[PDB]
């Protein structure tokens, strides 16, 4: 566990890139994918066709 | 009367990301990193221009 999760620790050291422990959200979190003919929520194509 | 700019003065554009966090010398001063060489600059002084 954990298991129910999205982010952890918002804050940046002095000096790193990332507190090391740091997860960023989940590119399938913001996707806004619309919905088709029948009811749907799909997601936005890895595309291109 | 625009004042033009000077001589040596380079042209860091500014995106939001170069203005970061780091720890010089004891304090969390807001450091720049200039772009056209990757120094750091912990403090608004003697800078890149």
């Amino acid at each position: 566990i954990s298991v129910a999760r999205s982010m952890r620790a918002i804050v940046n050291h002095n000096e790193v890139d990332r507190p090391r422990g740091a997860v960023a959200p989940s590119s399938y979190e913001m996707d806004t994918g619309t919905l088709s003919r029948n009811g749907d929520l799909l997601y936005s194509p890895v595309a291109n066709g | 009367f625009v004042p033009d700019v000077p001589e040596g003065y380079v042209a860091v554009q500014y995106a939001h990301r170069l203005f970061s966090s780091s720890l010089a010398n004891k304090r969390n001063r807001v450091t720049y990193t200039h772009p056209p060489t990757g120094m750091a600059y912990p403090s608004p002084t003697g800078r890149p221009h």
